[PDB]
C-alpha cells in the first residue's frame, strides 16, 4: 500500500530515475522512529481485547439508546454488541498496522476508502466510533514518543470520521 | 507495491490477525540494518552510469554480432534502447533493496519481458548476460571502504545478487 | 525547487491533504542529515579557491591538449583558462547549495537543465568536468558521514555527464 | 514553492556567492528546533476538523445574517464551499509552517482570494474573522502538553502566529 | 436548474438542433401531470407550520436523546431547538419548490450539494431527519395521485439520506 | 435508437442514476400522444400504394425533365421509375416508423446518416424529394391532431433536405 | 438556464419563503396555455429552413454590398457562417419561447455578440436586419391553421416577438 | 438500445415490410398499461435504498464467510464495491422495464459479467442470492397500495420477475 | 492559404526545424512546372467572358427548365441569369488563382468550403456546373501541360461536386 | 511506409553495405519514367468520383441482393460507407502508384480487412467485384490521351493492375 | 500564412479580380530567380549552427553583463533559452525567404516578443544586437563561391537583410 | 522512414484525400534532382575506402592525443582503430542512402536517433566526427550540383553535432 518507502520508490519512479539522496534521507526518517513505533504496536497488541471491550462499554455509557433501541442496526442484540466490538477492533488493529509502517495506508486502503457509503447505507453513526477512539487515546498507558506515535494515528482516524 | 513491512501487514490482514512479537522482532531487525541498506543503495545511486556501460562493453566485446549490421544492437536507436534497458534493470533492482521485497521487480519491470524480447527479436540470452555483469560490478562495489564503516555486509550482498538473478530469469 | 520539505508539501497538497506522519518521519530524516550536510558546506566553502585551482590544474594535467590548442573553448588563453576555473567553481557552488538544501534541487535548476545543449553547441567535453570533480571528491579532506554527504552531491554530478 | 534553507540559496546565486558562516550558522538553528516544529504542525494535523467546525460554528454564532435566506453561507452547496476555504487556509498555514517560508502561501492560495470573494460576493471581512477563530485555537494546542516534552515553544507561536495574519489581510 | 423544460432544450443545444417532437411529447407529459403538482405544493404550504411542528416532535419522540443530550449539535437548547425546525421547514420547503418545477433541480442545487460534508461536520444524523419525512409523508392528508406526486419527492429525500 | 423512453433511459444511465419523476413526467407524454401517432401510421400504411403512385407522378409533372433526359439517375427508363418510386416508399415507411416510436430516431438511423453523400454522387436532386412530400402531406387525409402527428415527421423530413 | 417556473423559485428561496398562492395561480395559467405554446414552436421548427433562407434571400437583395467581392457573406465560407447564425438566433429564440423566458437567450448567445461581430468587422446592423425578417416570417407562420385548432394566439405571439426584438438588440 | 416499439420497427425494416394492424394493435396494448409501468418503476426507485440494504443484510446473514476476514465482501473498499453492484443491477432493471425490453440490460450490464466475477474471485452464486433478494423485495414492494389505484398487476410482475431472473443467471 | 511553398514550411515549423533538402526539392518541382501555370492562367484570363457565356448558355441548352421554371433560383429571370453567369465566373477565376499558386488552396479556401450548405439551402444542383466546367475544358483551347495544367484544377472542381 | 527508393536502402543497411551500380542503375530507370508515372496518378486523381460511382453502379446491377431490404448495402449508412470503402481502396491504389512499391497499400489499408468484413457480415466476394470493376475503369483512363504525349505506359498499367488485385485479394 | 504568390491572390480576390499580365510578369520574375533563392536559404540550412554559435560568442564578449551571476543569460537554463530563441529567429527568417514575404514572421515569431521580452526582463536591446550579428554572418555565407555557380545575387541578400532587420526591430 | 514521397503520400492520407497538383509537383521537384543525387552516390561508394582511410587520418591528425591517451574509447589501439574508421564509414554511407532517397530519413533513422546518448555514455567527441566529415567534404572531388548535392547531407550530419 502507500507506505514511506513505496512513496520514495514511486515518486522516483513517475521520474524514471534512481532514488536521490531526499529519498535515502527521507527512509532515514522512518528507520530512526520506527523503534518508537513497533514499541508502541507490541503495547497496543498486548492489550487489545481489554481496550476493545473498554471502548465498547464507553460508548455504551454515552449513548444508552445504542443498547435499548430495538433494530439490526444497535447494540440491543448479542449480535448487534458482537457487531459493535468486531468494528472497535477493526479501528485498533488497522491503528497497529499503520504504526509498523509508519504510514496511514493500511487504514486508508482497508477501512477508510467506502466508509462513507457503508456508514450512511447502515445508519452507524461516527460520533459512536469517535467515543471508541478516544477512550482507547485515554487508556492505552503509552507515554513519551511511544504515545505521540499511537495517538497520530488514533487521531487521524477521528478527522476522518470528522 | 509492497515493502517488507506491508508484505507481512497484508498477508496478517487476510487472517484477520494482529502481528505476533516474533512478527515484530523481525522487522525490528530490518530497521537495525537500514544504514547499511541505504549504503548498499546509494552505491548504486552512485556508480550507476560507470556499471551500465562498462557491463555494456564487456558484453559487446563477447557477443560482437550484436552490433555488426543487421545484429539487434546495430543502429543508435536500437544501441540507446539497449543500453536505456539495462538502466531500468538496475534502476529497479535498487528499488526491490530499498523495498526488502521483489514485488516492485516483479510487477514493473520484470512482467513480459520475455514476451516482449521475444516478440522483438531480441535475445533473452545476451540480455541475461548483460545483468550477470551488472551484477558483478555492482556487487563489487557495494562492498568498497571510503566515506563508509568498515563492517559486514554479507547478508545485504547475498539479497542484492538474489534480485538481480531473478532479474536475469525472468527475460529467458 | 525540490528540497525534502518542499517535495513534503506537493505531494499532501497535490492530494488536498494535510501533511502526514509519513511526511513528518520523511522531514525528521532530513534534519537527521542536515548537521553532517552544513558541515560538509562549511569546510567545502572553507577550501573552496584551493579546490578549483588544484581542479584546474588537474584536468590540464590530465588533457595537456587543453592547453595548446587554438580557439574561444580552450584553455589555451587566458581567458580560456578564466572561463575554465570560472566553471568549476559553479560546479563546487551548486554542490554546497545541494548540501544546504538536502536535494539536487539547486544544481538540477542552475546546472543541468539546459547542460546537454551548451556543451553541444560550445563544444566542451564532459570528460574534462569529470576529471575535476574527481579531483575535488578526493582531496576535499572530509571523514566519515560529512564525507559521504559531499560525495553523494560530486557524484551526481559525475553521473549527469555520465 | 521554496522553505527556508532554499530562499537562502537563491539569493546568493543571484550575487554569484556561497553562503556566509553567519548564514549557515541561522540555517543550523532552524535545524535545532526541528522537533518542536514537527510537533507544532502535528497538533495542526491532528485537530484540523474540529479547528475548523469550531470556529466555524463561532463565526456562525456572531455573524447570522450569513446563514438566513439569501447570506452568502446559506445553502448546503455555499456552506460545504465555506467550510472547504476554511480547511484550505489551515492547509496553507501547516505548509507555510513546516517549511519556514510564506512562498507557498502567498503564491499557491492568497493571490486573487480578495479578487475572487468579491466578485462572487463572498464578504472578505467574514472570512478574516474566520481566519482569527482559527488562529486562536490553533495556537491554544499548539501549546497543549501530552505526549510531548515540557518546554518554550515561544517562538514557533510567534511565527506561525504571522502566518495567520498573512492570510487573514488577503481577503480584506 | 433542471426542470423537464430546461433539459429538453439542453439536451436539443447539446446536439446543435431544434427542439424534436419527442421533446415536446416530454414538455407535454409536464404540463399534463404539473396540476397535481401545483394542488400538492398549495396544500402543503398552507399546513407548513402544523407540518414542521409535529415532524420536529416526531423526531424527538423517537430520539429523546437530542433533548437530553449536551452541546451545540442536539434539540437540549432554545437554539438547538429552533435550527431543528429550520432545518425540517428546508426540507418541506424545496419539496413544494420540486412540486412547482416537474423535477428534482431545486432540492438538488439548493439542499442535496454539499450536505454529507455538513451532515459529517456538524454530526447531525440522517436518520433525524427521516423520522421527520416520514410523519410528514404519513400526515399531509393528501390522496390519489396528489398524493403520489408528494410522495416521489419526499421519498427521492430519504433516498438522499439513506 | 433513439425514442422518448431510450433517450431517458441514457440520460439517467449517464449520470449513473436511477429515472426521476421528470423522466417519468416525459414517458408519460409520449403514452398520451401516442394514440394519435399509432392512428396516423396506420391510416398512412392503408394507403402506401396510392400515396407512393401519386407522389411519384407529382415529382414527373412539377418535374417532367426526369421523364425525358437520358441516363441511369433519370426516371426515363423502367429501372429509373422503379428505383424512384421504391425511394418515395422508403421515406413513407420511415415516418409510419417514427410514428410507432415517437421520434424521428428510425428515419435518422436508416435514412438521414449518410443521404448528402448519396445524393451527391447519384446526382439526384433533394428537390425532387421535396415535391413528393408536400404531396403526401397535402393528401393523406388526415386531420386534427393526428395530421398534426404526421406533419411533424413529413416536415422534419423535408428540412433534412432543405 | 431558467424556466419561467424556476425563476420563481429561485427568487423566493433568496428570501426563504414559500410560493403565494397568487405565484401558484399565475403558473397555472402557463399550464393552461401549453398546448398553444407547443403547437407555436412546433411551427417554428417545422419551417425553420425556409424562415432562414427566405430571409436571408431577402436581406442580400435589399443589402447587395454583402454579397459583392469584398463584402462580409462573400465566399463560400462566410456566406456559410451567415446562414448559420441566422439559424442559430432562431433556435434560441425557439428555445426562450419553450421555457417562457429570457434566460438561455442571454446566456447561451446574445452574450458578447457586439465584439464578436466588433471585432469581426461583421454589420450588426445587417445583422439586425436579418432577425427582424425570421421575425415577420416566424410571426405569419405562427397564425397558419390546419393540423391545429383555431383559438386567440396573440399573447404568445407578443412573447415571441420579445424574444425576437431582444436578439436584434444585442448585436447592432 | 431498443425499447419495445424500436424493436418491431427494426424487425420491418431488415424485411422493408411496413407494420401490420395486428403489431400495432399489439404496442396499443402497452400503451394501454403505461399508467401502471409508471408506478411500478415509481415503485423501485423510491425505495431503491432499502431493497439494496435490507436484502444486503440478508445475503451476509445468511453466507456471513463473506464479511469475516479474507473474504470477498471484507474491507470497507470491498463492501461499497458490493452495494454499488446491487444497485447497478436494480438500475438495469428499472430500465429494462420502462423500456419494456431486455437489450439494456444485456448490452449495457449483464455482459462479461462471468469474468468480471471469475477473473476477480466473486462468488457468482453469491451475487446471484442478492438478486434473488431484491427481486422478493420489489415484487413486494411493487404490490402496495396508498397514493395508486387498485387494480391487476400480476402482467407486470411476470415481466418484473424476468428482468431480474435474467441478470441472476448472467453472473451465476 | 495552402500552397507548396507555405506548406513546406508548415511541415517543417510544426516539427521545429529548418526546411530540409526534402523541402528545396519540393519548391524546385513548384518553381519546375510554374512557367506552365501562369501561361495557361494567361490565355485563361484573356478568354475569361467568351468562357463564362459560352458555359453558361452550354448549361442553359442542356438544361432548358432553368431558363423556363419560375422561382428565385432559376435563370429564368435577369437577374437569375446574371447571378448564374457570376458564379461561372467565380469557378474560372479560383481556377486562374489555383494556377499562380501551384495549389488548391485559394479554390479551397474561397469557394469549396461552405459549398455544400449554401447549395442545398438555395436548392443549386451540383450538375448545372458540372456542365459549365466540362466546357471550359472543351474549348480552352489550350494544349500539351499548359492543358495539363487547367484541366487539373478544373476536374477537382468536377470532383468536389462529385 | 517505404517507396521503391526506401526498400532497396534498408536492405542494404541490414546488410551493411552501399548499394551496386546496378541496384543504382535500377533506380535510375524509374527516375527516366517519373513523368508517366505522374500522369497515371493525375489520370486517377481526376476521375476519382467517377471511378467509384460508375463501378459501384456496375456492381449494384450485378448483384441487387446488396440493397435490397436488408442487404449489406441497405439504408444511407451502410450505402455511405460502401461507396467509402470503394474509394479508400482506391487512393491506396494511387499512393502504392507514386511511391512504386506496395508497402502503403498492405499495411495502413489491408491489414484486417477480410476479418472486418466477416466480424461485419459484409460479403467479401462483392468488395472484390466492387475492386475489379475499378481496375477496369481506371487502365481505361490512364490509356486516353488528351493534355498528354503519346506513348506507351504499358509497363505502369501492368504494375497498377498488379495493385488492384493485391487489394482485390485481401477481402476473399 | 501567406507567400509572395497568395499575397496578390488575396489582394486581388478582396477586389474580385483576375491577376494582370503586369502582375503575372513580376510573379514570372520571382520564378525566374528561384535556385538563386534555394542557394540563399541552403546555405543558412547547411550553416545554422555556426551562425547561431558565433553570433552568441561574440554577444557574449561584448555584453559580459549577461553570462555574470544574476544576468539574464546566467545558468544553463537561460543560457539555453537564449541560444533557443535566436535559431527560433534564424528559422523565421529563412522562411520569410522562401516564402518571399514577411507574413510567417510578423505572425509566428514576432508578435508580442517586445511584451514577452520586456515582462521576463530580458534586454530586447541584447537581443536586437544578437539578430544583427546573425544578419552579418548569414549575409557573409549566402555569398561564398563552392558547391555554387558564380552569378550575382546582390538582389536577394539585400531582401534577407530585410527580413533580419524586421525581426531586430519587432524585440525593442 | 521519411522520402519526399512518403511525405507526400502521409500529407494526404491525414486528410483523407488524394493527392493534389502540389504533390506531384513535390516529387517531379525530386525526379529532377534525383540524377544528380545518384552520380553523387557513385562517385563517393566508389571512393569510399579512400575517404574513410584520409579521414580518419585527418581526425588524427588534428587530434594527436586520440593515439595515445589510453583506454576502450581512443584510437590508441588497434581495436580503437578499427571502430574509429568503422564509425567515419558508417557517416559515409548514411549520406550515400540520403543521396539515394532525397531524404535525411535514413540518417535520422539509423543513426541521429539516439546519437545523443551513446556518444555521452561512451565519451565519444562530435568534434572528432565533425573533422572527418569536413575532410570528406574536401576532397570527395565533385563538381556542381553533384558536389552541392553530396555537401548538403554532409553538412546536415555536421549540424546534428553542432
Ligand atoms: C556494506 C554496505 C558497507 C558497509 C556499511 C556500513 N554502514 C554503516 C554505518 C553507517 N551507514 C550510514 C549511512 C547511511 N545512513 C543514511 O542515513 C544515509 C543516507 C541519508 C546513508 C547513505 C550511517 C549514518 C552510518 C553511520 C553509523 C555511525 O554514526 O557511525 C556500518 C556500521 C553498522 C551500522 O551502523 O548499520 C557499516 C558496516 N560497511 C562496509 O564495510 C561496506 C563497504
Amino acid at each position: 500500500m502507500k507506505t514511506p518507502l513505496t512513496e520514495a520508490i514511486a515518486a522516483a519512479d513517475s521520474q524514471g530515475r534512481f532514488l536521490s539522496n531526499t529519498e535515502l534521507q527521507v527512509v532515514n526518517g522512518r528507520y530512526n522512529r520506527a523503534t518508537s513505533s513497533l514499541e508502541a504496536a507490541k503495547a497496543l497488541t498486548a492489550n487489545a481485547d481489554r481496550l476493545i471491550s473498554g471502548a465498547a462499554n464507553a460508548v455504551y455509557s454515552k449513548f444508552p439508546y445504542t443498547t435499548q433501541m430495538p433494530g439490526p442496526n444497535y447494540s440491543s442484540t448479542a449480535i448487534g454488541k458482537a457487531k459493535c466490538a468486531r468494528d472497535i477492533g477493526y479501528y485498533l488493529r488497522m491503528v497497529t498496522y499503520c504504526l509498523v509502517v509508519g504510514g496511514t495506508g493500511p487504514m486508508d486502503d482497508y477501512l477508510v476508502a467506502g466508509l462513507e457509503e457503508i456508514n450512511r447505507t447502515f445508519e452507524l453513526s461516527p460520533s459512536w466510533y469517535i467515543e471508541a477512539l478516544k477512550y482507547i487515546k485515554n487508556n492505552h498507558g503509552l507515554s513519551g514518543d511511544v504515545a505521540n506515535e499511537a495517538n497520530t494515528y488514533i487521531d487521524y482516524a477521528i478527522n476522518t470520521l470528522s | 507495491m509492497l515493502d517488507a513491512f506491508a508484505k507481512v501487514v497484508a498477508q496478517a490482514d487476510a487472517r484477520g490477525e494482529f502481528l505476533s512479537n516474533t512478527q515484530i522482532d523481525a522487522l525490528l531487525a530490518i530497521v537495525s540494518e537500514g544504514n547499511k541498506r541505504l549504503d548498499v543503495v546509494n552505491k548504486i545511486t552512485n556508480n550507476a552510469s560507470a556499471i551500465v556501460t562498462n557491463a555494456a562493453r564487456a558484453l559487446f566485446a563477447e557477443q560482437p554480432q550484436l552490433i555488426s549490421p543487421g545484429g539487434n544492437a546495430y543502429t543508435s536507436r536500437r544501441m540507446a534502447a539497449c543500453l536505456r534497458d539495462m538502466e531500468i534493470v538496475l534502476r529497479y533492482v535498487s528499488y526491490a533493496m530499498i523495498a526488502g521485497d521483489a514485488s516492485v521487480l516483479d510487477d514493473r519491470c520484470l512482467n513480459g519481458l520475455r514476451e516482449t524480447y521475444q516478440a522483438l527479436g531480441t535475445p533473452g540470452a545476451s540480455v541475461a548476460v548483460a545483468i550477470q555483469k551488472m551484477k558483478d560490478a555492482a556487487l563489487a562495489l557495494v562492498n568498497d571502504t571510503t566515506g563508509t564503516p568498515a563492517g559486514d555486509c554479507a547478508s545485504l550482498v547475498a539479497e542484492i545478487a538474489t534480485y538481480f538473478d531473478r532479474a536475469a530469469a525472468a527475460v529467458a
